[PDB]
């Protein structure tokens, strides 16, 4: 009927400042399927952001993996913004590297 | 190879 | 061990945007290998894994036909459900279907699947017996009645026992350099001094495939589920997976806690301490 998206933001490889990497925004357990995802850098929307795994699971909930290329640094801030009808406002989750 | 609905609806 | 060929199908009505968006996604274990999208520039079954790219033209047109056949039935189905639940025709609704087979190592069929959900809730499922249905309202008993009268299960149960198995058998043997691979998790524990004066021990597992894994924390041989936070297994995006589990421990008693890691790629389960 309506299920809240769980969000995880994380890099594909252990983060190293200087070293290139892939930042992921993995969104799951949601319903309905319509969802709006944005990956943000220093509050600005990241332009080349790939979306994938548009499907669902055994329990019927839906999920999706958005990702983009990046180089961790000591000053840059990254986050993922999810817009979904189960919630009033969109939810912004900042990247926490050693979560 | 996928499954077919075989035109058997709900 | 066991494997599987599963198809995940979605149909979402959109009264304010046009006919229903319809998609089909095929998987062999945790590996997508085919996709069908209504809204594409020229809807057709497409390869999502390179090992399926070794299939002839007949294969891509047969599946496209089958997908095109299927979507028509789903459009119908959507509207029938509308009648069944007495709902307005302005609201976007959904019908999902998951069908497939899990076969054992001996080649035999471990389990056959063929179920549907409407708007995210169970609707009707082909019991494990692959003969009788199971519904949970009084609208899908209408569907159970309807289909039971028609002899639907036989044909369904013929696909789950026949074609699904052989095609999985062919896919497994043709995707053996990916499908057949077991990457063990690299694991490690981190230490997080909490402001409250206690420590958060975090147990990590990275680079593993398949996605199936178990992570647990212990205290002198004591499963402490109370104290343990764990995240949902997620993809790194490269074919491997990640997961972590945490426990809040009194500072100075860390030595005593242990993280246990069970994965198919591991010769013996790992046990980690900080």
């Amino acid at each position: 009927i309506q299920k809240t998206p769980q969000i995880q933001v994380y890099s594909r490889h252990p983060p190293e400042n200087g070293k290139p990497n892939i930042l992921n925004c993995y969104v799951t357990q949601f319903h309905p399927p319509h969802i709006e995802i944005q990956m943000l850098k220093n509050g600005k929307k990241i332009p080349k952001v790939e979306m994938s795994d548009m499907s669902f699971s055994k329990d019927w909930s839906f999920y999706i993996l958005a990702h983009t290329e990046f180089t961790p640094t000591e000053t840059d801030t990254y986050a993922c913004r999810v817009k979904h009808d189960s919630m009033a406002e969109p939810k912004t989750v900042y990247w926490d590297r050693d979560m | 190879r996928g499954p077919g609905r075989a035109f058997v609806t709900i | 061990g066991s494997h599987s060929l599963r198809y995940f199908v979605t149909a979402v009505s959109r009264p304010g945007f046009g006919e229903p968006r319809y998609m089909e996604v095929g998987y062999v274990d945790n590996t997508e290998f085919v996709r069908f999208d209504s809204d594409a520039e020229n809807p057709r079954y497409e390869p999502r894994a390179r090992w399926i790219e070794q299939e002839g033209p007949e294969y891509w047109e047969r599946e496209t036909r089958r997908a095109k056949g299927n979507e028509q039935s789903f459009r119908v189905d959507l509207r029938t459900a509308l009648r069944y639940y007495n709902q307005s025709a302005g609201g976007s609704h959904t019908l999902q279907w998951m069908a497939g087979c899990d076969v054992e190592s001996d080649g035999r069929l471990l389990r056959g699947y063929w179920q549907f959900a409407y708007d995210g809730c169970d609707y009707i499922a082909l019991n494990e017996d692959l003969k009788t249905w199971t519904a949970a309202d009084m609208a899908a008993q209408i569907t159970r009645r309807k289909w039971e009268q028609a002899g639907a299960a036989e044909r369904d149960r013929a696909y789950l026992e026949g074609e699904c198995v052989e095609w999985l058998r062919r896919y497994l043997k043709n995707g053996n350099a990916t499908l057949l691979r077991t990457d063990p998790p690299k694991a490690h524990v981190t230490h997080h001094r909490r402001p409250e004066g206690d420590v958060t021990l975090r147990c990590w597992a990275l680079g593993f495939y398949p996605a199936d894994i178990t992570l647990t924390w212990q205290l002198n041989g004591e499963e402490l589920t109370q104290e343990m936070e764990l995240v949902e297994t997620r993809p790194a995006g490269d074919g491997t997976f990640q997961k972590w589990a945490s426990v809040v421990v009194p500072l100075g008693k860390e030595q005593k806690y242990t993280c246990h890691v069970e994965h198919e790629g591991l010769p013996e389960p790992l046990t980690l301490r900080w």
